[PDB]
RNA sequence: AAAAUUUUAGGAAUAGUUAAUAAUAAUUUAUAAUUUUGAUUAGAUUGUUUUGUUAAUGCUAUUAGAUGGGUGUGGAAAAAUAAAAAAAA
């Protein structure tokens, strides 16, 4: 009963009929703060204490993400997971936004300050 | 006579089936079923690994 | 007979609302006040959404910013440029009234037309009850009713409110499918029928040990609001949890699938461990969804020229009785193996949205500041409530008469504010400060009605809402034996209606006044 | 139907079948008896005394 | 004085063998070794 | 924990470019039966004994079943019971609406009774009657039960108990008997070839125990008849 | 008589276009002979047919009406458009 | 049953329904494991010596 | 060849009747 | 201080009219009684 | 013989299409025939067997099917239950001129039998749903048949349990109370599905006038447990109508209920000793009527109230689509 | 019942270049045309019609 | 109230049933009745020189518009659209 209420159906289902595109989408993220020699992790792994923002960061998430400052470039590497996340002494399922919170990468691998973690998901 | 009353259920049973229409072929049947003999026999006694 | 003013929650949905109530021109000209109050501050078409309920639809551009939301002044009417380009995209499969931070000014504008419509018409008088309340949205409603909230500034602040629990839900990671609410029924659940009370403790009991046996993971599930006696309690979480709760409400699942004897512990980890072999066997998740459209072809290779263009029957009596593959809630062998299926006493809810669950503890924080700078300074919230002047308003968080005064009522709203839901945890990494709290410790201190309003009412925004105490003490303690509900779909009357309250049981006549105007 | 199948225009009418078949009184009958009204008198073998 | 159980069951039990493998309380494998 | 096989999901893709989805249990199908286990505790099977069918075999359930179910006959209520209910099915019988019975000897029904559309027509009524016999032959001594002048210390001693336990009434027990002597005479008496019971008992029943106890008790009774 | 199968009867046929497409005349006649693809509902049934499009190529044209042919050319159709 | 029929006119001349025919020794031997000797001499067509 | 496929097998154990043991 | 019936030509051009159904069937109340019971609202 | 027939998944295919493509008859031949000469009959194809005799609405073959059901140790479930109660309830019934349709289902005890499996289903663990009671008290509440006081606490229970009224159930007990002359308990029926909002029952609201009346019950009870005073609460009042001293009331008490008796022992010509409830009431379920359904909403789908007549859907000397129409 | 007569009511609204005299008239021999309801421009890039 | 005439490419069983009766309103009796000489159910169709055509006893048409629950009224239901119709000076 509206004509640009027709309009944007008629264009959604316009572009409904355009085949499916991968979209990369980051669920959250946080911002290395210090970094910290971790013996549990390994000799080439460190530990990480962060503060995440935008979103709350899931330990039990499969895929991650490492985004690293070259140069205002930011480069992609380390596509894995995060082993241990311990926030003050204790294990933790998920830290929300704002609270600082110490995190381990898995496969033995280290991080220097300022390096974003990133967890993102694939779908059609 | 128990005999008999069998064999005449199994025409009355295909008279029945007759209502199917033609049956289909080979390959459904084939690919319906993914079991082997083993699920098959394991049923009644588990038999030996040959040796 | 004194009539309670109950207003309804912001689960009821409906295209029509009250669009037919317009025709008296005072009604008109409120509902028009409203809708541009609501499009003058974020371009935002109540009318539109109401009447058309689209999937798509186009505001502002930067309107839903979170910290303008937080940090605009509530009182004050924006004066944006009617040319203003609308570029702002929301989307809903179901429609855009669906969306809670839209539905709940359409709800409030919707109550608001109502009264103003039984005002114009039966001269129908608020200050004739004794006591007013509502559910959820309702005690916003009926603060707008009594008059300390005008409704233009009411519709920008439940639009706040909205958008702030969406932006909660962002920044929770587990995506919209996730979040999920549920009513049980403990009495047809057949948990120790003889008993309710405990009933509702081994309803508790299974909720907690699904929580402390999944605290691991980020699974949550914890009792959001208590609506019925024995009859409804709706509950929140991921679908893991729910599924688990699912399996425990079911005889069944009880009897063969484990125990007939064994212990309620036993019970829930056998009800996890069947939830994850479920999980790992592949059972599809939100398995409660309807059954395929109609089928209409016009490929004539496929199904033939003399099926095409054409539905097709569902079956010899066209679904009038369903087959096994409709009763799968009654075969427990595929599609309905899953807790998440709908038995009679789990109920899903169309609702995407954990409201008054810990996840919107960082809301409530946010909140709290909206409605501190959106009530009037101290006057006309003093003469409301102060000694206390009718109609008595009632909260949500531990129902009772509002008393800021009283040290009774101040110790139940610290039991609240310092309370805790029946499955929280609350380990490190969960956001949790204390601003509400000391807000009402200031309060306490000093006078500051409206500082005292304005916590309790953030504070329901991630507690519980006690509306079996919020019955008992409108029937009880002030002596109701009526009550005047005002929703499109009565939502929460025929939950009056149902509870039987002991006091020889006293007889409670419930109506929806813009709905059964005749009876009135 | 179990009987006879319709699978095309049928014919209508009793007395408009192609081919024409009509009563034909003279016979045994109108030879022997003078009836007063057709069929009045007739003349057969009992087939049958059950009842 | 009680009514006999239906003699109709015979009807039923006509042309009928207990299955091995469908009896109430039969397992998998149907013979377990000793 | 006893869990329930799935059932086997197959997606086939025809020719002609269709998809049918189809779960067949085939794993269910060879393997026993996963029963459950009651929420009460215990299986509660439910009861087809009271229904009436066309089996032949099988009597025709009558509310008499019921009563006899208990098997506690001494109790005097029980006994009002038993009588009323035989009452009202004699009367039943004797004033059934036989407008379309039509009970004549069909060939094609030798080796079964009759047929499922004539089961109300040449069936209902000799089913009913055979219910009949059986009810009376099973109750008959409940009803009317058996009386022992012995001595005049025996008629004492008999007359003490029937006063103690006056279960039935000599008003009541003769209304049954003179039903039962309706029915009785108005009793189905065409046999056929398919009546797989016995051709004697398709006759008029002999009363004469009944009478006589009737009679005893109206002699027990002050004054049986009146000159209304 | 079996043809005009489609006419059921009537003298004419209300057609709708769905396709139109180009068949190979029976030989030893060749080229490419234009034949368009008609629906027409009858009695709350659709139905598909193929007939000679013979008609001026004028107008967007979204109906056609339908007559007898005749012309043993083709194999499959024997309806044509009216002009 | 031949000897006990429950129906009358066994047999029939009928056009898609003659049963005279299938009464002969031949469609007996089939099953002639279970055939009884004496209904199948009293009742059966061209039989043999 | 169909009746020759295992799942025949399957079939025959399933149903292979039960045998009572001599009293 | 009458109703229109609709009329279509079925043979010959002869008119049919659709009178409306007498209300004390079973039919009527078959239409406006729900279609699938589990899935409608009642 | 062939293996390709010979197994049990193509005869569970093959009773999949006869439940979902023809009548009762084939299933329960197939079912039968099949377990007599080998194929076991497992609690998928008795649910299949029961979802056909449900939606024809049979009551002996879906009695016989549950007896060899119990005779084979299969277990039931929620969904045979459903089926037993649908089938029960739809169960065809009715008088059509002064012909009873089904008398059969009088000495077919369907009521009890639905009523033992809805107490089995609820025992048993399984969720009951709402169509199943409705049936369950439409079994009771049906022309032929008269519980009204079964029906009543069914009801009670359904709304303890806060159940949903269907229309059709609504009907047929309002009828059923009407016809034994229930006038409260129709008032108390009608005012409830008034309230609840079923569909057709949004108008016919009305205001008790028994509202300060005792049960009969409870009336009942007093007299058992002075009958001379009770009478008094035993007749209603209009309030400007007051009593007469007690030697006259018992004396105009008995001239009343004498006059009524009388009025109600006069036969009612061509009424064939049928209620007008009964009378003209052919209830058969919604499987016969189906192919008249869906052509009704095709050939008239913005015609409802028109009738669907032939030459709407096929021309003269042509078949129409559906082979029995109305009705045989 | 059946209307003719509707496509030539149709040729008086339908104005404009008419499909069949813009074809015709389109003396280029680079371009190429193909005809299902009308001559649409063919692409040679694509075979599709030339939007 | 009777008799004759009575449709379908792939043909089979039908049934408030037949007769007798001191029986209105059948508690009975019978080796009952229908049908391959084409029944019953289902489809089509207003039955008995009226149209068209031909050398034709062929082929092809046709609104004689006719019937159980709505009132037991009326001599008789057909009684709730119409249809050229004079109904008590
Ligand atoms: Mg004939």
């Amino acid at each position: 009963n509206v004509l640009y209420h027709g309009l944007e159906a008629l264009k959604e289902t316009l572009v409904g009929a355009l085949p499916k595109i991968t979209k990369i989408r980051v669920t959250a993220e946080a911002e290395c703060l210090q970094v910290f020699r971790a013996s549990q992790a390994g000799k080439s792994g460190n530990a990480g204490g962060m503060r995440v923002t935008k979103g709350t960061i899931i330990a039990a998430h499969l895929t991650f993400r490492v985004c690293r400052k070259a140069p205002g470039h930011r480069v992609v590497v380390y596509e894995g997971q995060i082993k241990e996340l311990r926030r003050f002494k204790e294990l933790v399922p998920s830290v929300e936004l704002g609270l600082e919170c110490g995190v381990i990468m898995q496969d033995e691998f280290q991080f220097r300050t300022g390096d974003i973690l990133q967890q993102y998901e694939t779908y059609e | 006579t128990q005999e008999k009353l069998a064999a005449a259920i199994q025409e009355h049973v295909q008279d029945a089936y007759r209502f199917s229409g033609p049956t289909p072929d080979q390959p459904r049947n084939r690919l319906a079923d993914p079991v082997t003999f083993e699920d098959a026999n394991n049923m009644i006694a588990p038999n030996a690994p040959a040796a | 007979l004194q009539r309670a003013l109950v207003f309804s929650g912001q689960g009821a949905h409906r295209r029509g609302m009250a669009t037919e109530y317009l025709r008296i021109p005072a009604v008109a000209c409120l509902w028009e006040r409203m809708k541009g109050s609501m499009e003058q501050k974020y371009g935002i078409s109540l009318q539109d959404i109401i009447t058309e309920n689209p999937t798509r639809l186009y505001v502002y551009n930067d309107a839903y910013d979170v910290a303008a939301i937080c940090e605009r002044s509530c009182q004050d009417g924006g004066s944006v440029v009617e040319s203003t380009p609308k570029q702002k995209l929301i989307s809903h499969p179901q429609g855009v009234l669906s969306l809670t931070s839209l539905t709940q000014p359409c709800m409030l504008a919707a109550h608001m037309v109502s009264l103003e419509y039984l005002k114009e018409t039966r001269g129908y008088s608020v200050e004739s009850s004794e006591v007013i309340a509502g559910h959820s949205l309702g005690e916003f409603s009926a603060l707008c009713a009594l008059g300390v909230l005008s409704p233009e500034v009411a519709i920008d602040l439940v639009y706040r409110r909205g958008a702030l629990m969406e932006d909660a839900v962002k920044h929770s990671s587990q995506s919209n499918e996730g979040h999920l609410m549920f009513a049980c029924n403990p009495q047809r659940a057949k948990l120790c029928v003889e008993d309710p009370d405990l009933a509702v403790d081994q309803l508790h009991i299974f909720v907690e040990l699904i929580a402390r046996n999944l605290s691991t993971t980020a699974s949550f599930i914890e009792v959001v609001n208590y609506n019925i006696s024995y009859e409804q309690y709706v509950v929140v979480g991921d679908p893991i949890a729910l599924s688990a709760l699912g399996k425990c409400l079911d005889p069944q699942f009880r009897a063969t699938s484990c125990g007939s004897s064994a212990t309620l512990d036993n019970i829930v980890r056998t009800a996890v461990s069947s939830v994850l072999q479920d999980k790992q066997e592949g059972i599809t998740m939100n398995p409660n969804t309807g059954p395929a459209p109609d089928f209409v072809t016009s490929c004539a290779r496929k199904y033939g020229i003399r099926s095409t263009f054409r539905r097709f029957l569902r079956g010899p009596d066209d679904g009038y009785t369903p087959s096994l593959e409709e009763l799968t809630h009654l075969t427990l062998q595929e599609d309905g193996r899953s807790g998440l299926k709908k038995k009679s006493w789990f109920i899903p809810l169309p609702l995407s949205i954990p409201f008054h669950s810990s996840m919107l503890r960082r809301a409530m924080d946010l909140f709290l500041p909206v409605v501190r700078d959106a009530l009037p300074d101290e006057e006309t919230m003093r003469s409301f409530f102060c000694e206390p002047k009718k109609p008595v308003w009632l909260t949500n968080l531990t129902g009772t008469a509002f008393r800021p005064f009283d040290v009774d009522f101040q110790r139940d709203a610290l039991d609240a504010m310092q309370s805790m839901n029946v499955g929280e945890i609350r380990h490190n990494g969960r956001y949790h400060t204390n601003l509400v709290e000391l807000a009402f410790k200031n309060g306490m201190d000093t006078s500051s009605v409206r500082d005292m309003c304005a916590a309790v009412l953030a504070a329901q925004l991630a507690h519980p809402v006690q509306w079996i105490d919020v019955m008992d003490s409108a029937v009880f303690q002030h002596g109701v034996r009526e009550a005047h509900e005002i929703s499109p779909v009565r939502t929460v009357a025929d939950m009056f209606k149902r509870t039987v309250f002991r006091g020889a049981a006293l007889d409670i006549v419930t109506r929806c006044l813009p709905s059964e105007e005749r009876f009135l | 139907n179990r009987t006879r199948h319709h699978w095309a225009v049928s014919m209508t009418g009793v007395l408009s079948q192609r081919p024409r078949r009509m009563p034909w009184p003279y016979d045994l009958t109108s030879l022997i008896f003078n009836q007063p009204r057709q069929g009045s008198d007739k003349i057969g073998y009992v087939v049958g005394t059950s009842m | 004085f009680n009514p006999v159980l239906p003699p109709s069951t015979a009807r039923l039990r006509l042309l009928t063998y207990p299955m091995a493998l469908a009896q109430p309380h039969a397992t998998v494998p149907l013979i377990q070794p000793t | 924990p006893r869990r329930i096989p799935g059932t086997t999901k197959v997606t086939y893709t025809n020719k002609k470019g269709r998809t049918f989805s189809f779960s067949v249990p085939v794993s269910e199908l060879t393997h026993p039966q996963v029963t459950l286990e009651s929420a009460a505790g215990t299986w509660r099977e439910m009861d087809t004994s009271f229904c009436e069918l066309g089996d032949i075999e099988d009597d025709m359930p009558s509310p008499v079943d019921e009563c006899l179910r208990g098997g506690s006959s001494l109790d005097k209520r029980l006994i009002q019971e038993v009588r009323e209910r035989f009452v009202s099915f004699c009367r039943e019988y004797v004033l059934m609406d036989t407008s379309g019975m039509k009970s004549t000897i069909l060939s094609t029904e030798l080796n079964a009774g009759p047929d499922y559309e004539h089961y109300d027509r040449r069936l209902r009524r000799k089913r009913h009657w055979l219910a009949i016999r059986h009810r009376f032959e099973d109750v008959r001594y409940v009803i009317w039960p058996d009386v022992v002048e012995e001595t005049a210390r025996g008629d004492s001693a008999q007359a003490d108990v029937s006063l103690t336990n006056p279960s039935l009434t000599a008003g009541e027990m003769l209304e049954a008997l003179l039903w039962l002597d309706a029915a009785s005479t108005f009793c189905v008496r065409k046999v056929h070839p398919s009546d797989l019971g016995d051709k004697s008992e398709f006759l008029p029943l002999d009363l004469q125990r009944e009478v006589e106890v009737v009679a005893c008790h109206a002699r027990r009774d002050l004054d049986f008849f009146d000159p209304s | 008589f079996l043809r005009m199968w489609f006419l059921y009867g009537c003298c004419l046929r209300f057609v709708l276009f769905v396709l139109c497409y180009y068949m190979s005349p029976r030989l030893p006649s060749s080229g490419n002979r234009r034949v368009l693809y008609a629906v027409f509902y009858l009695y709350n049934f659709v139905w598909m047919l193929r007939c000679f499009f013979c008609c001026f190529i004028g107008l967007v044209m979204s109906l056609f009406i339908i007559e007898g042919g005749g012309f043993v050319d083709l194999p499959g159709v024997k309806y044509y458009t009216r002009i | 049953d031949p000897d006990r029929p429950h129906i009358k006119h066994i047999y029939n001349q009928t056009a898609l329904a003659r049963n005279l025919r299938y009464a002969r020794y031949g469609y007996f031997k089939r099953d002639m494991h279970l055939l009884d000797v004496d209904k199948l001499v009293r009742h059966a067509r061209l039989l043999p010596t | 060849a169909v009746a020759n496929l295992p799942f025949a097998k399957m079939i025959r154990v399933g149903m292979l009747p039960e045998l009572k043991s001599s009293k | 201080a009458p109703k229109r019936v609709d009329c279509l030509r079925i043979h010959r051009n002869r008119p049919l009219l659709l009178h409306p159904m007498k209300d004390n069937n079973k039919l009527l109340e078959l239409s406006k009684l729900p279609a699938r019971p589990e899935f409608d609202s009642w | 013989t062939d293996p390709v027939r010979r197994d049990p998944t193509e005869f569970l295919r093959v009773l999949r299409r006869m439940s979902r493509t023809t009548s009762w008859q084939k299933t329960m031949l197939f079912a039968s025939k099949g377990r007599m000469v080998g194929y076991r009959l497992t609690r998928e194809h008795y649910n299949t067997v029961l979802f056909s005799q449900s939606l024809w609405g049979r009551a002996l073959e879906i009695v016989r099917v549950v007896r060899a059901m119990q005779e084979d140790k299969v277990q039931p479930n929620g969904a045979t239950y459903y089926y037993i109660v649908n089938g029960m309830g739809n169960a065809d019934h009715g008088w059509n001129y002064d012909f009873r349709i089904n008398r059969r289902l009088e000495k077919i005890q369907h009521w009890r039998v639905a009523l033992e499996a809805l107490e089995a289903c609820e025992a048993n663990g399984f969720d009951s749903t709402d169509t199943m009671h409705n049936s369950a008290l439409i079994t009771l509440v049906i022309p032929g048949f008269n519980r009204w006081q079964q029906a009543s606490l069914l009801l009670q229970r359904m709304l303890r349990e806060d159940r949903r009224m269907h229309p059709t159930m609504v009907k047929f007990y309002h009828d059923c109370l009407v016809r034994n002359n229930r006038p409260r308990e129709a008032s108390s029926l009608m005012r409830l599905a008034a309230e609840r909002g079923v569909h057709g029952y949004e108008d016919k609201w009305e205001a008790d006038v028994y509202k300060g009346r005792p049960l009969d019950s409870e009336v009942m009870n007093e007299s058992e447990g002075q009958a001379s005073s009770l009478a008094f609460a035993s007749l209603m009042l209009r309030g400007d109508q007051r009593p007469l001293p007690e030697n006259l009331q018992a004396l105009l008490e008995e001239e009343t209920t004498r006059n009524i008796e009388a009025e109600r022992s006069v036969p009612v010509p061509f009424s064939a000793g049928l209620h007008a409830t009964e009378i003209n009431s052919v209830f058969r379920p919604r499987v016969y009527r189906q192919l008249w359904y869906k052509w009704q909403h095709i050939a008239n789908r913005y015609r409802p109230t028109a009738a669907l007549k032939r030459r709407q859907l096929a021309p003269r000397d042509s078949p129409t689509g559906i082979p029995g129409f109305y009705r045989i | 019942q059946i209307l003719q007569k509707g496509n030539n009511i149709l040729y008086s609204f339908q104005w404009g270049l008419n499909n069949g005299t813009v074809h015709d008239l389109d003396a280029d021999g680079g371009t190429d045309y193909f005809m299902d309801g009308a001559f649409h421009v063919r692409d040679k890039e694509t075979g599709d019609i030339d939007w």
